[PDB]
């Protein structure tokens, strides 16, 4: 079993989406009935949805916002029912601080909710965070959570989504709350990094779509968890696999691009999922793990096949200290199968230090300046320094080291 | 839920407000009754019926203005009580507007706030609409905005002003009444998104093809810019943007707080149809030096923050890569302390037309909010001619004789000094 | 069973009793004849056929009035022999009221007061209406409420007594005369709801937007006041409240019993249809210091004993959360020995609209008898101008020439004296 | 059987919906006369109705008024045929003095009344008391006719749900009331608190709806009594396993609440009836003892599961000088199952002191500046002295040491 955390817009919406693709895979009605046609499933559902005496299925989500704008309109569409009332949150009312200083203000009910849902899951294996790093509301509800967590569940898994500012694209103060995510990220946080820039670099060559993509990464990922099989059988599997990351997925496909059905090995997928151009996110940089989800027919001779050529042909680059992974699941008996085989990608590569580069010359563009510094005063947190900042910066800066 | 009350000050106030409430009723569905024949929350309130009041009030010191409210088409859709009016107007006197006339109002104007902030359940802010060159839109704003700040001293106070213009103007105390505004907002006020009546000429003549345009079409042009400011509050959207998020992403300093604003997509019938209006054509349009609502070249200045707010068909991708345009361009140049200076708004619902009005039906619009060191250069003008008349001491003895000293002039002059000095200061380059 | 007589004395007693009639009528579906085309008991009774006789006497010792209501519309409605009068008034003379031409009138008045109180089975007490600054307002209703004690020495009195104003005012003797009914009367009755003239004026013009009204509308709203208070008798509700209530929970000692009334939705037509006016708002609306019907600040003073009667569609748990809203109010003190102040009585029973009046038809109100002491300012007043009009010995020749010594008037200002040494001491915190 | 005594506009009311809630949970019909599907229940009807020679059942109930709007409405009411005529009592014309004094002049009918109403029962159990402690009719006439009754019958239980004014929210001569019908509590009651304050502060997050609530508390407390089981089936044996008391119930749904059908185990609301949010009502103190009723299926491996689950969290503390029960019923056949297991909860918990700490302290608070005492002078019982004031506040600091 699993919890969901998300924050700010982007969270609020990213769960939208993610809850959308997870009732179209498991034939989960609307309302939360379940279609006749599934009723023999053999599917597990209670990996992201508990079933009520009812008969409906409720996921074990929980909404937060800063406003409630977003989550009034979440409420009005189709899905609405569907979610449960009780863990919903709004403020009854853009900056870190604050939102670190309202988390501080609200932690009761926040944990009341987490606590409620916790009781109802006999083997919780880990958490789920979405959320964006620049806004405010994101950032640093964010950190106070995960901050409040890590300290009350020691023995539980945190993975995150965080999605980063886009920077060809000139949040203004976004560095600031940036830099303090990252610092909460490197000290609390177990495990998806993600950008607007490359996102919709690739989306290209509205958020509906963007987020589209962003919850189908996150389906084909937790797949094997929410299908049985052999091996993988578990998050912390997936994780000491690996163990920030990146991404990619080859199918990413418009409905009106399924014309070329373009006879897919498994070979040309995996291939497909090293490149460059693929990897969502925007000194000879090197990989240091990578793992390939394959969907659909797989013959083992096959990917042992593609894994020697590809060996042989060195399109990759290792660590020279140290000595990837190819896991096979099972589609979904309901969404058509418009792909003959389908493959997703997350990987650890060096070069994702680049970013933290970025943001901390963006951050140090301006702490030079003392620019837009007049808001984060008024909180407590920052009333009388800023050595929270000070601290944050030379972590970053030793994690940028140590890569 | 996120409720927000409107104050218009002076005529220019009034007038301004009487367009944005006709915009807002057109928008909404709402008939000039306040019957329909939710979205329609953080600016009209129901009571039990169909009835629909707007969450505002409007105040002047002259009952011309509200009289000719009063009376008008829309009669019957403001609560008669929150139409507060005087008997003598400030005659463009500070002093009237802030310690004579304004004081004997000051304490209706606060208990109809009261009733309107009792009535909402969680208030955002406030938006205040007046002049900085008039009596009442300079003495008495700066008086409410001080009361409140007493009062709500937490919720956001945006200011919707219109800046005097360079060359044109109407009254010849403008310079006193705006430098002392100035002082006295400045102390109290969030920020002021600022605007010209010479810029919104200028850009009628050009885009709109009107050579003899009225008040009218200005406030109806301001008032599609502040449609396009709430829209996220109003309507459901990709990226929303709340009063805060305007107050913390385009004000670095707490007195540097004076947006400019603009609106792209101004454009008549004829040339609609000809164009092809996109996301990169009205963003290159809002960063174009002619197409500015306040009469000021942004290339004499360093942008330090800007707030494009997209409505209607946009897509994230195509403000993404328009913006990123915008940046790789070299005309266009930011403060080096603000690597990140976009603050990006996306809502769902187009502009809505008015019928009489001289827009064109456009698909998709963009309201920019920047924040940029090229007003130094019009407070250095004002301060100029206020340095002017004041060596003479013209016009002072009005003034003075109202309740207002030589002392607070001096003082003034001395706060806008202090201003245009941390304009340099935040202008000139990080080493 | 649970029947109470009302009582009207003097010109303003019996034109209060002329509105509140015809709004009981109204209330009950009583035609002004007496048929109907229970709840209309313990005001009516019924005399074999349709015709309810109301249960009050109309008592004056000036035929004008009662004349008036002997050939108006209600003409046929009261029993002739209940409408008692005399031959000539009292000449807003306290003396000529309680000496002189009251003791002509007063076996008469108690006669069939006595006729009344067997015709009832349970009585639950007197409802006295007067004016304090009129002649027979104040010596006949002190001589009549002594005579009530004597007789009736358990049943509860209340009476709704018109307070003198602290500026406007009709006649020149009133302080005399007010200063010796509190005395005779204060010996003598359980609680007054006080009212003033001033306040309810101010009140119309403010909320019901009437430059020119008349004593009409003033005793259209304290009839509304009236009716609110006696809606439990009258009607069913969740909580309900009955005389004695009033008696114990307004008056915690036995000299200390002078509330004030108040009215929340006092609103006209237009205002009430672009309102939403809730439990909240009507509450807030009663605790507003510009609201109260008497001209008495009560921020000048702390409150003991507050009795918020509602009725209409109002809902327990509204009434708890816009009470504990008020608790928490900083404005409104109330005295340290009194932690629960609040009585709390709920009608199912919306107001009736009077067909002619300007009050609005509303779905819920609230009337509030606030025991405060705020009251003590205006008894400091109304001292004060005894204390001017006696040593200059103004006029008491009238009041001495008619079976009154001045030793009385020296006793009634002592007394008075001692009562603003009582509100004093009731004042301070303990220690 | 059983007999009830409400006193009061609140008793009134609270006896009002309190058999409407009975009748319609037995198929009774509003008239008194029993539906045709209702024909063959096994339900024992005695406890609360005893039926008449015209086949209709008449509710073991008398109501009592110092006032008679309340009732005069209650008989114009549907229901109103099915009361007696001859119990009910009306006083032929708000103080606890005048009300007491009333009660020592009506003694004569009421105890005629009280006296037919107990002969007809073979086996009476107890006493059922409904009132408010603050308003002077349910204050003062409660407070006599317990002290008759316990010298009058001293071998029947005496159960009351006693109604305790808001504090919050600010009878303005409250203090007295309740003071001396807590007196009267301690020195006679056998054994239910109520407050405006939390009850509807549950009832938000009319009198009517309030009414609805206490009175399904009532009916879910006398279940079992109503419905015979195995285990618990006497008052007494309620009783004995507890000994003030505080009470919770976890299905409190608005007919409108009923779309989020959720899958509800016996675990779950068991759990939840433990929350301090829960208890209706407003130094580590701690429990004395707990029941839950659960209604509907149940299964007592689960129950034995919860138990253990829960001992092991220790979300509860109990006295460390002594050594809970979970009880399980029958839901009526009639009434929708829209819940698929319910729960009830009846607990005694040290934290119950402060409500008198309170009213003590708002006594106190009085006493020390005679405030509104001219009418207890008044009343023959406080005509010489008020000693009786002294010892009931007496009486309360020695059960406030006590706990």
């Amino acid at each position: 079993e699993i919890i969901t955390l998300q924050l700010g817009q982007c969270g609020n919406q990213i769960g939208f989406e993610f809850w959308k693709q997870l009732c179209a895979e498991h034939g989960i009605s609307p309302e939360g009935i379940v279609e006749e046609f599934a009723t023999e499933g053999t599917d597990r559902k209670d990996v992201f949805f508990y079933q009520a005496d009812d008969e409906h299925y409720i996921p074990r989500a929980v909404l937060l916002d800063l406003e409630p704008r977003v989550i009034h309109s979440i409420l009005n569409s189709p899905y609405a029912k569907l979610y449960n009332p009780e863990n919903i949150y709004l403020s009854e009312h853009n900056n870190w601080a604050s939102g670190f200083s309202q988390g501080e203000k609200i932690h009761e009910d926040i944990f009341d909710i987490i606590d409620r849902e916790a009781d109802g899951s006999d083997s919780l294996e880990g958490f789920v965070l979405c959320h964006s790093i620049a806004g405010g509301t994101g950032s640093g509800l964010g950190s106070y959570l995960l901050e409040r967590l890590n300290d009350r569940y020691p023995k539980k898994l945190v993975q995150t989504y965080s999605v980063f500012p886009n920077q060809d694209e000139m949040v203004v103060v976004q560095p600031y709350n940036s830099l303090l995510t990252l610092k909460r990220l490197t000290q609390n946080a177990d495990c998806v990094v993600l950008d607007n820039t490359a996102l919709n670099r690739i989306a290209t060559d509205s958020f509906s779509q963007i987020n589209q993509l962003v919850s189908t990464i996150m389906s084909a990922s937790t797949t094997t968890l929410r299908y049985p099989g052999y091996m993988n059988n578990d998050l912390i599997g997936l994780i000491a696999s690996l163990i920030f990351l990146m991404t990619g997925y080859t199918p990413l496909t418009t409905d009106q691009s399924v014309a070329s059905v373009r006879k897919t090995t498994v070979l040309d997928v995996m291939r497909r999922l090293l490149q460059p151009k693929n990897v969502m996110v925007s000194t000879n940089h090197c990989y240091i793990a990578i793992l390939n989800i394959i969907q659909g027919e797989v013959d083992p001779t096959q990917v042992h096949k593609s894994l020697q050529r590809i060996r042989e042909r060195k399109l990759a680059n290792f660590i020279p200290w140290g000595p990837i992974q190819v896991a096979l699941s099972r589609k979904s008996p309901y969404l058509p199968s418009a792909h003959r085989v389908s493959g997703l990608m997350m990987a650890n590569h060096t070069s994702i230090s680049s970013l933290f580069e970025r943001t901390c010359r963006q951050y140090d563009k301006l702490r030079k300046r003392e620019a837009f510094l007049e808001q984060f005063r008024k909180e407590d947190m920052f009333k009388d320094n800023f050595d929270e900042m000070d601290t944050s910066r030379e972590i970053v800066q030793q994690l940028i080291d140590e890569y | 839920m996120r409720e927000c009350i409107s104050i218009h000050v002076g005529q220019a106030g009034v007038q301004i407000g009487n367009a944005c409430w006709e915009l807002y009723c057109l928008e909404h569905g709402i008939q000039p009754d306040g019957q329909m024949p939710d979205s329609f929350n953080t600016f009209f309130s129901e009571t039990g019926a169909g009835k629909h009041v707007p969450r505002a009030v409007f105040v002047d010191l002259e009952p011309t203005v509200i009289d000719e409210v009063r009376t008008g088409t829309y009669r019957q859709l403001f609560h008669p009580e929150q139409l507060i009016t005087g008997k003598e107007d400030a005659a463009n006197n500070y002093a009237r507007g802030h310690y004579t006339i304004g004081k004997e109002i000051i304490d209706l104007v606060l208990d109809r706030i009261r009733k309107l902030a009792d009535q909402c359940t969680g208030l955002q802010g406030f938006l205040v609409f007046h002049s900085f060159g008039g009596g009442t839109g300079s003495g008495f704003t700066s008086l409410l905005m001080e009361r409140l700040s007493v009062d709500y001293g937490k919720k956001s106070k945006l200011e919707f002003s219109i800046y005097p213009a360079p060359q044109v103007s109407t009254a010849v105390v403008e310079p006193y009444n705006s430098i002392l505004t100035t002082h006295t907002t400045l102390e109290h006020s969030d920020c002021a998104f600022m605007v010209d009546n010479e810029a919104i000429y200028d850009i009628c003549r050009r885009n709109l093809d009107i050579e003899r345009p009225t008040y009218t079409n200005l406030n109806r042009l301001i008032s599609q810019i502040v449609s396009s400011i709430t829209a996220s509050l109003r309507f459901d959207g990709a990226l929303n943007v709340d009063l805060t998020d305007f107050q913390t992403n385009l004000v670095p300093y707490p007195r540097i707080h004076f947006p400019l604003a603009t609106y792209a997509p101004v454009i008549s019938a004829e040339k609609a149809y000809h164009e092809q209006l996109s996301v990169a054509e009205i963003t290159n349009a809002c960063f174009e030096p002619a197409n500015q609502m306040v009469k000021c070249d942004p290339r004499h200045g360093k942008y330090m923050a800007c707030c494009l707010l997209y409505r209607g068909d946009v897509v994230p991708k195509d403000v993404n890569a328009a913006i990123a345009t915008i940046k790789t361009k070299r005309s266009i140049q930011f403060v080096d302390w603000c690597p990140t200076g976009f603050k990006v708004g996306i809502n769902y619902q187009p502009p809505t037309v008015v019928p009489g009005g001289d827009l064109a039906k456009v698909q998709r619009a963009v309201c920019m909010l920047s924040n940029t060191t090229a007003i130094a250069e019009a407070w250095a003008r004002l301060d100029h001619k206020f340095d002017l008349m004041y060596a003479k001491r013209a016009f002072v003895h009005w003034y003075v004789g109202e309740g207002m000293e030589e002392g607070e002039f001096s003082e003034a002059r001395e706060d806008m000094a202090a201003l245009e000095k941390d304009y340099e200061e935040v202008g000139v380059d990080s080493v």
